[PDB]
């Protein structure tokens, strides 16, 4: 059941927009509100809006009076001396909560005439006709507006409504919440030569009278929240998909064959999610909308995405083909599960990211295999694990502080961190697999399908909301539809990884006892660490002797700390037979490691990631390497390489070499070996036998048979040995000798792959490769011996470092007149310039960066060069590199790159806490102050970003370093 | 608590059963007082009343065991009752041969496998006398 | 920009009950059986009531019931309407278990006694394996009952002939073939209750064949038999205790002698010893109250300690047992954990069985038996 927390139901909006001004950067238009009151005596009506300038209101065609504040404009008062983060938390979270349309607030309160008092209380209709203005916009609308001259269509202008969660207050007076559905009529007046893609369908495009405008007239009958109304008008290439015609394709011009080849897949991705859901597409068109500077790389709105353009890429280019797939399957995704169906409050947010993000991880089962799923699923899992316990922990499903042990209130989207926004997307989806694997996948997709069903039974009715709020997701509403298809009920599960916060640590040790033919397991939990909470549950083990794979459910109650399992016969070491695996197949193993007395290969304690855990076995070096060799998981191997890393025996250089020469291996598990070997052969030096590692492998797989340092031309058309040729060298150059020093027979051999590179003969381009050769040689640099401070000059340089030197200027040239796809091999050439002053080679000179990060660069180049600046202002203390970087964080035309510079100079402080810095005044504090109470007033996500940076930076009591 | 619904079959003579059956799917409770089942002390043995029409009867064992299976969607099926008695309407004689189904006729005589080595209850019978005696004989006997 | 994942090194290639039944409720599931109710198993007789409206003695009518089917069968699927369409789970209550509602069928079986049998409130599922014709087939033919699937191995010992459909009960307990018959047309179905009689027809009548078993019966003082016996009467404790209403739970122990009456006190001490304490003397005096420490388990891990497999497996051992007690090696030979043994091992290719033989529950030339013979 859904009860409004506005005393009012909207019906119906129409959006007009006419006056696009692309040299003013100025829209002007009308909105026109429907609303039904549910409660009699209204008076006043309260809507959201933010930088429209409100020219006048009228009610019924009478007209009203309306007052606007914003108190998130500046959070606290100036003339406040309060510089503590947990009060402009507190009154963040107090100003966003005081324009929230989830509870009764908002911006704009109008008051409704004294004659309209009679029509108000005996319940009838009241129609609200506000027209606006957005004379120069900050947010919400971006326009790109290139300064070459010409026409707008002709240079390659382009609006787009750029934001996150409830945004579209930014661009014109609504309801701006996921609850308040409505159907939808958006007309926009555009020049002729350009296209206005906005959601719902096209039902007409007219003419002006004098035929220099046209205005596009679109429809949308799905009642749709305010939050997911977009908007993209420029002079767009459009393609219709030659296999599903209802899907149009918009990309900016000169991209068009980029855009058919990007665009190509997209109907399978349709097929996939048609089909292990039951219901068809909802909506009854498709907009792919590509464009430049974008706020996020994919946005999904109702009935259209909007993707950045530095996704498209042609036929030759791979490394950026799955990246691509991925990110259009899961706007896919989030178009099924966060646009059609909604969020009821802004708990059960869960319950939409979860969908989401477990049906484009069944996609990406399905498309790249099993074995990419669990890489992924493990890899979501670490970064969970790793951030909850760094600080505190992600709770799915608050109850409304909540969660006080994290600097920000969880009470809405737009307080909450960046990096917890991703961590709950993260955690949500692995709790929807936790669910899974509870309640088996052919019942989750029918519940899936019962709220698609639900929603599109209610989605046709006309009946404003008595119906349309069974489109609309609870938790409540979620677990009973669980419990109705399933007839079991999930509460402990969501009573400990939703409701709870915490991840459990796992630290197991085992015993064979010989005697009694056991196996003693004991198994402690580190409970008391401020982010892990206690396991109860049972668990799961899987144990490999010579009889076989034999799965144990072991009980984990509170008290206790051993459990006795039965081991089976060693009669396969009696005779030579094979040992039967997890998999119904059996090898030969060679068992001279393996200890006399007991028959266990190897234990995995919770091998189906059943749990939100992070695990500490203690095995013998034999059974890592066993494990490595003759597993039939990837998420085992992986283990066993990382595990590997602590045992630097010969016998585990050999399981990884023999993991290395094994094709019929996942790449993603050799990749890891590589640079598991690294650090194996430089921790056995002075015991190294032969040639330096990987060196004769790359020889015997990639070089030509008669010349062993003479690499064979270049065919990139098996996918598994480009990327372990691209892998190897880079992984190769961390090896060191006793002095210390990267040998020069390995970096002579980078040197020799790189002159004798030859990309004639392949279909497929070269930069990732050549990009990964100059991060082969940036790998190599050891810091230099500089005597008495002497400066660094260019005839004291090394003679490794010339070498160096002179191929990223060779590089770096070649890529200024001839470029890479997305200048690859300017950001290596960048990065390996910062390893080179990072070590004392080249001179601590940040003029180069700083010329790479002007506003005119790809955008790659320009976070590139801005992660060399933030290194170098941390490095050497500068202050005018921070006032620098501080200033771009205010006035820089690109909103995605004042956010990644946060986020840099977050995650690379020039400063904690901690630390006497000469950069600890009372200006920085006034500042950051200044920053986070205004200046960052019109992102969300730069006053975020700033509240983390004063987070790092001054923690979250009163700066120290003030009088 | 719950206890167990016991279901059996009752078998009517083919003119009574017509009008049972057509009685039945009318679904009218004008059925209710036109069909009426008395059961004697006896326990194997009764009345049917058709249309106040008495009819003997007799609750038979039946050589099989049958079950109640009940369903929503006619996939999936779930077991209500097991039925194993028979009330035909017209010890060894409580006995019937012969199965409901067609295929099913003489089971017990040729499609039950016999295994032999009341007959207890006369052992205990005459342990109690043994017991309630004072001096017992025993011999194994011949021809006499 | 493929797959990438070598899948094919790596991976080289049910049944819901009724909540009475996964949850192993006492009318359902007994917890012990005599010796008057193990000859009895499977056919229990038609018990006089002492106190109700039979037990009055004299005439009773019958109640027809089909406004109440129509009534049930219109509110379950509104029910399921509401839920979104799908398919759904309705069996909840042992109300839910009447025969009073849904579309009742009948299966009989041809064995006597079979090696395991389905406890009142356990479900099964009916699949139609149709055999394609070589080359072009029409599809198969369709069927009332069931869903239909295409099996080129044959499920049974037999293998099915080219467009040939044979319907089977597939469950976790046996899958045997089953055929469709038409009800006799003087046969009607009376459920009686304490209250009165019902009346329903019948018109789908199923014969089972010989059972093909999928579970093996364990034998008398095995170590799963004991296992069971253990488990089960640890489940009944658990259950005992999540029923008491007393702020420190506490049970008595004659409860649960008036449960498991053949079981020695010693054992029903064991269990109680972990996680129960005796009080003798204050506030909750003989009475057995759970210990502080003790985390009573949950209902899904109560649950996932016995399956009602196992019991229908435990029920077939011991009535088995009281069926050869009663008569005085062939017979032994016939006895459900040989033949299941027999079967199972079978199946996985151990080793084959005389197919004729004096394990056949017909006593003629029909049926099998599964009885072990050595493959050489």
């Amino acid at each position: 059941g859904f009860e409004s927390p506005r005393p009012y139901k909207l019906t119906h909006q129409v959006v007009c927009i006419n006056n696009i001004n692309f040299q003013r950067k100025s829209v002007v238009g009308f909105v026109e509100l429907t609303i039904f009151p549910t409660v009699a005596n209204l008076n006043r009506i309260k809507l959201n809006s933010k930088q429209c300038r409100i020219y006048r209101v009228r009610i019924n065609d009478l007209e009203a009076a309306f007052i606007y504040n914003d108190p998130t404009l500046e959070v606290c008062h100036s003339e406040s001396k309060q510089r503590n983060l947990n009060y402009f938390s507190n009154a963040y979270a107090a100003a966003v909560s005081a324009v929230d349309p989830d509870a009764g607030n908002g911006e704009l309160c109008i008051k409704v005439p004294s004659e309209l008092w009679k029509h108000v209380d005996e319940l009838k209709v009241l129609k609200i006709h506000i027209n606006f203005s957005l004379d120069q916009p900050k947010g919400g609308l971006h326009f790109v507006v290139p300064s070459v001259e010409g026409s707008m269509a002709e240079r390659g202008a382009h609006v787009f409504s750029c934001g996150y969660q409830n945004s579209t207050r930014f661009w014109f007076p609504c309801v701006d919440s996921y609850s308040e559905l409505c159907t939808w009529k958006l007309e926009f007046t555009v020049d002729a030569a350009m296209v206005a893609v906005s959601n719902g369908d096209l039902v007409e495009t007219v003419y002006t009278h004098d035929m220099r405008k046209k205005t596009f007239h679109y429809m949308l009958t799905i009642p749709t929240a305010a939050s997911n109304i977009s908007l993209a008008i420029g002079p767009f290439e459009i393609l219709v998909d030659p296999y599903m015609h209802e899907v149009t394709h918009f990309c900016l011009p000169q991209l068009l064959p980029l855009l058919k080849h990007t665009t190509s897949y997209l109907h399978e991705v349709f097929e996939f999610y048609e089909e292990i859901l039951t219901c068809r597409y909802p909506y009854s068109c498709f907009k792919t909308v590509f464009i430049d500077e974008a706020y996020v790389e994919v946005a999904a709105y109702a009935s259209m995405s909007i993707f950045s353009t530095n996704l498209l890429h042609s036929a030759m280019i791979i490394d950026e083909t799955p990246l691509t797939r991925r990110c259009l399957a899961q706007s896919l995704a989030q178009q099924f599960f966060g646009c059609f169906i909604s969020r009821m409050s802004w708990s059960d947010e869960w319950v939409l990211k979860g969908i989401s993000g477990y049906i484009y991880g069944l996609w990406m089962k399905k498309t790249f295999g099993v074995n990419e799923y669990r890489h992924w699923i493990k890899e979501e899992l670490d970064k969970i694990v790793a951030y909850e316990l760094k600080t505190g922990g992600v709770l799915l499903h608050p109850i409304f502080n909540p969660a006080s042990h994290l600097h920000f209130s969880i009470k809405h989207p737009h307080t909450l961190s960046w990096e917890y926004y991703s961590m709950f997307q993260c955690k949500a989806h692995l709790v929807m697999r936790l669910i899974e694997n509870r309640i088996s996948m052919e019942f989750m997709l029918q519940v899936f399908n019962k709220l698609l069903s639900l929603a599109s039974t209610a989605s046709s009715q006309k009946f404003q909301s008595h119906m349309w709020s069974q489109m609309l997701v609870s938790t409540s509403g979620f677990l009973k539809s669980i419990s109705n298809v399933s007839g079991k009920d999930i509460q402990p599960l969501i009573k400990q990884w939703v409701d709870q916060s915490g991840v459990v640590k796992f630290y197991g040790s085992f015993a064979f006892n010989r005697k009694r033919n056991v196996l003693e397991l004991e198994i402690k939990q580190d409970y008391t660490s401020p982010g892990t909470q206690k396991y109860v549950g049972p668990l799961k083990v899987t144990v490999q002797e010579l009889d076989g794979s034999f799965n144990h459910t072991l009980q984990i109650e509170e008290n206790s700390l051993k459990h006795d399992i039965p081991c089976h016969s060693k009669s396969r070491r009696n005779k030579k037979k094979k040992i039967p695996l997890m998999n119904g197949e059996e090898v030969d193993m060679d068992l001279s490691a393996m200890d006399a007395d007991s028959p266990l290969l190897w234990i995995r304690i919770d091998p189906d990631m059943s749990v939100l855990r992070k695990v500490e076995f203690e095995q013998a070096d034999f059974m890592w390497q066993y494990q490595l060799r003759y597993e039939r998981d990837v998420v085992a191997q992986q283990e066993s390489i990382l595990a590997l890393e602590k045992f630097p025996t010969p016998a585990s250089r050999l399981a990884l070499t023999d993991i290395l020469e094994q094709e019929q291996c996942f790449y993603r598990v050799r990749m890891s070996a590589c640079f598991c070997l690294a650090k194996i052969a430089n921790s056995m030096v002075s015991t190294w036998t032969g040639p330096p590692a990987m060196k004769s492998l790359f020889t015997r797989m990639f070089c030509c048979k008669s010349c062993p340092n003479i690499v064979k031309t270049n065919n990139f058309m098996s996918f598994q040995s480009y990327f372990l040729q691209k892998t190897m060298p880079v992984a190769m150059a961390l090896l060191r000798d006793v002095h210390n020093l990267c040998p020069k027979e390995v970096l002579t051999f980078i040197l020799d792959l790189i002159k004798y590179n030859d990309n004639r003969k392949n279909k497929f381009s070269d930069n990732y490769y050549r990009a990964e050769m100059i991060d082969a040689l940036a790998n190599s640099v050891t810091p230099a011996v500089s005597v008495n401070n002497e400066v660094r000059t260019l005839d004291n340089l090394n003679p490794d470092v010339r070498l160096i030197l002179e191929e990223i200027t060779r590089f770096l040239n070649m890529e200024k007149l001839l470029p890479s796809y997305r200048h690859t091999i300017t950001v290596s050439c960048l990065r390996a310039i910062r390893v080179l002053q990072k070590n004392g080679h080249v001179p601590s000179d940040p003029a180069l960066f700083k010329s790479y990060a002007e506003y005119g660069h790809f955008v790659d180049i320009r976070i590139a060069a801005l992660e060399a600046v933030v290194d170098y202002t941390k490095v050497d203390r500068s202050y005018e590199e921070l006032q620098w970087l501080l200033n771009m964080i205010q006035n820089d035309p690109v909103p995605y790159v004042r956010h990644k510079i946060l986020n840099m100079l977050t995650k690379n402080p020039p400063f904690t806490k901690n630390m006497e810095s000469p950069l600890c005044n009372e200006a920085l504090v006034d500042q950051l102050w200044k920053l986070m109470n205004s200046g960052t007033s019109h992102d969300w996500r730069l006053r975020c970003g700033a509240v983390d940076l004063y987070f790092t930076l001054f923690g979250l009591s009163r700066p120290s370093c003030l009088p | 608590p719950h206890e167990l619904e016991s279901q059996f079959i009752l078998r009517l003579p083919p003119e009574y059963a017509s009008t049972v059956r057509r009685a039945v799917q009318s679904g009218h409770v004008n059925l209710k007082d036109r069909l009426t089942i008395e059961l004697h002390p006896d326990g194997r043995h009764g009345i049917v009343r058709v249309d106040r029409v008495p009819l003997a009867s007799k609750l038979v064992d039946l050589p099989c065991v049958m079950e109640s299976l009940k369903t929503i969607d006619k996939k999936t099926f779930y077991k209500t009752a097991d039925i194993c008695q028979m009330l035909v309407s017209t010890e060894k004689k409580f006995i019937w041969n012969h199965g409901i189904t067609l295929p099913l006729k003489n089971v017990r005589k040729r499609r039950f496998r016999k295994t032999a080595k009341d007959v207890e209850k006369e052992v205990k019978r005459l342990l109690s006398t043994d017991a309630e005696a004072v001096s017992t004989r025993w011999e194994i006997i011949a021809e006499d | 920009p493929w797959n990438l994942s070598n899948d094919e090194y790596y991976y080289p290639k049910i049944i819901q009950h009724s909540i009475p039944a996964v949850e192993l409720r006492q009318p359902f599931f007994p917890t012990h059986m005599g010796p008057i109710k193990l000859r009895q198993f499977h056919r229990p007789p038609l018990k006089k009531y002492s106190f109700g409206a039979l037990s009055q003695p004299g005439p009773h009518s019958v109640q027809p019931l089909l406004k109440h089917i129509k009534k049930k069968a219109k509110m379950r699927e509104q029910e399921r309407q509401a839920s979104g369409g799908g398919e759904m789970f309705f069996m909840r209550t042992p109300q839910d278990l009447t025969g009073k509602d849904g579309d009742l069928i009948l299966a009989e079986y041809s064995e006597e006694n079979g090696p395991l049998m389905m406890q009142v409130g356990m479900a099964t599922k009916i699949k139609n394996y149709y055999k394609r014709k070589p080359g072009k087939d029409p599809g198969a033919p369709d069927c009332k009952y069931g869903e239909t699937v295409y099996c080129h191995t044959s499920p049974f010992l037999g293998s099915l002939h080219p467009g040939q459909l044979l319907q089977a009960f597939e469950n976790n307990l046996f899958r045997a073939p089953i055929y469709l018959h038409k009800m006799p047309e003087t046969d009607f179905l009376i459920i009686r209750t304490r209250q009165g009689y019902y009346i329903r027809e019948l018109v789908d009548i199923f014969v089972v064949g010989q059972q093909c078993p999928l579970f093996e019966v364990p034998g008398p003082n095995s170590k799963r038999a004991n296992t069971h016996i253990r488990d089960f009467l640890q489940v009944f404790i658990y259950r005992l205790f999540w029923k008491s209403k007393d702020r420190p739970r506490r049970i008595r122990m004659e409860d649960i002698k008036k449960a498991f009456p053949s079981h020695s006190e010693s054992s029903i001490r064991k269990r109680l010893k972990l996680c129960a304490d005796f009080k003798r003397t204050g506030m909750d005096s003989n009475w057995w109250v759970l210990k502080s420490d003790f985390r009573l388990p949950t209902e899904e891990e109560i649950r996932a300690m016995v399956s009602p497999e196992q019991c229908c497996a435990y029920y077939s051992m011991i009535a088995a047992e009281q069926r050869l007690k009663d008569a005085g090696d062939d017979e032994v030979r016939t006895a459900p954990w040989n033949t299941t043994r027999a079967f199972i091992a079978a199946m996985k290719g151990k080793c084959l069985l005389e197919v004729t033989g004096v394990a056949d529950p017909t006593g003629c030339g029909e049926g099998f038996s599964y009885v072990k013979i050595p493959n050489k």
